[PDB]
C-alpha cells in the first residue's frame, strides 16, 4: 500500500496473508468470507508468464494477523489448503479478466476479536455503494513504495472512479468485470495498492446496515500511486454466481 | 449472518479512525 | 525477514 497508514487493531479482521511454504515469503493477500473458505485474485495462483501455478501443498492461509513478518502467537492462525478453485474464463493471457479464486480450507477457522468474515454483495448492495466518487478501503501487507515494506497491516481509503476516466487512463482493455479507484492528479490526495496487496480486499462499509462488502479485489495496475493512473479491481458482484456456484457445490 | 460486523468495532459500537470519510462520501 | 512459524504447520 503505497500512502496509505498503519490499520488499528481488528480493523480488517477478514484480512488474510496467503504465504509461501518454501522460500518462506508473502505471495499475496485474501479475504475470509466464511469459517473455511477465503478470496484471492487468480493471478496469486495461476500466472504462467511468470511461471506461477500454485498448488494447494505450496502455500499456507495465515489469519487474525497485524505484523508483517512476526509469527503472532495466540492472535494468528495459520490454516492448509484443502482445495483451490480458479474461474474457468480467467483471462491471464490478456487483462486479468475475471481476476478471482477461492481456496477452502481443510479445517474451519475459529473466530476471534482478530478473525472475522467480510459480506459478499448482492445486487442492491452493489447498485447503491458502487458509484463513482463513493469511497471504499484497501489493505494490505505490500510494498509502500513503487520502487518498501511494511512493519505493520496498511490501510489506505479511495474513491471508485467513473469508467471513462478509467478507460482513458490505460491501454488496457478494461471490462465489466474490472473497476478503478484512486484519487486524480487534481485531487491532490493519494493512495494505492502496489506488488503484494494482491488479492486482498476493497471493502465498503454500507450505511444502511453498517456492515463491510468487499467489492472489490486488488488485481492490477501500472506502476503504484502514479498521476493519471488508478488502481483496478475485480468487481466481486459480477463474479458472485461463480461464488456461489463453486462453494454450493463443494 | 454477522459478516462483516467487526468485534473491536461495529459490535462494541466503535468506530475506527477513518471509516467516516467512507460515510462522508457515501453521496 | 519472517519469523518462522510451528513446524506443525508445515
Ligand atoms: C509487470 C507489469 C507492469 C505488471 C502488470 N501491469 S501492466 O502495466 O503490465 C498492465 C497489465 C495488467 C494485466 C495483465 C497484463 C498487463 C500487472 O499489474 N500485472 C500483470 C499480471 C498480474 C498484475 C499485477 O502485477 N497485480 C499486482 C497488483 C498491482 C496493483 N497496482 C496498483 N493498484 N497500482
Ligand atoms: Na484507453
Ligand atoms: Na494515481
Amino acid at each position: 500500500i503505497v500512502e496509505g497508514s498503519d490499520a488499528e487493531i481488528g480493523m480488517s479482521p477478514w484480512q488474510v496473508m496467503l504465504f509461501r511454504k518454501s522460500p518462506q515469503e508473502l505471495l499475496c493477500g485474501a479475504s475470509l468470507i466464511s469459517d473455511r473458505w477465503v478470496l484471492t485474485a487468480a493471478h496469486c495462483l495461476l500466472y504462467p508468464p511468470w511461471d506461477k501455478n500454485f498448488t494447494e501443498n505450496d502455500l499456507l492461509v495465515r489469519i487474525g494477523k497485524h505484523s508483517r513478518t512476526r509469527y503472532e502467537r495466540n492472535i494468528e492462525k495459520i490454516s492448509m489448503l484443502e482445495k483451490i478453485y480458479i474461474h474457468p474464463r480467467y483471462n491471464w493471457r490478456e487483462n486479468l479478466d475475471r481476476d478471482i479464486a477461492l481456496m477452502k480450507l481443510k479445517k474451519p477457522v475459529a473466530f476471534s476479536d482478530y478473525i472475522h468474515p467480510v459480506c459478499l454483495p448482492d445486487r442492491e448492495t452493489a447498485a447503491s455503494l458502487l458509484q463513482a466518487g463513493y469511497k471504499g478501503r484497501v489493505t494490505g501487507w505490500g510494498n509502500l513504495k513503487e520502487t518498501g515494506q511494511p512493519s505493520v497491516l496498511q490501510v489506505v481509503n479511495l474513491p471508485i472512479v467513473e469508467r471513462p476516466v478509467c478507460k482513458d487512463s490505460t491501454r488496457i482493455r478494461i471490462t465489466d468485470n474490472m473497476f478503478c479507484a484512486g484519487y486524480k492528479p487534481d485531487e491532490g490526495k493519494r493512495g494505492d495498492a502496489c506488488e503484494g496487496d494482491s488479492g486482498g480486499p476493497f471493502v465498503m462499509k454500507s450505511p444502511f446496515n453498517n456492515r463491510w462488502y468487499q467489492m472489490g479485489i486488488v488485481s492490477w495496475g501500472e506502476g503504484c500511486d502514479r498521476d493519471g493512473k488508478y488502481g483496478f479491481y475485480t468487481h466481486v458482484f459480477r463474479l458472485k454466481k461463480w461464488i456461489q456456484k463453486v462453494i454450493d457445490q463443494f | 449472518a454477522d459478516c462483516g460486523l467487526r468485534p473491536l468495532f461495529e459490535k462494541k459500537s466503535l468506530e475506527d479512525k477513518t471509516e467516516r470519510e467512507l460515510l462522508e462520501s457515501y453521496i | 525477514d519472517f519469523e518462522e512459524i510451528p513446524e506443525e504447520y508445515l
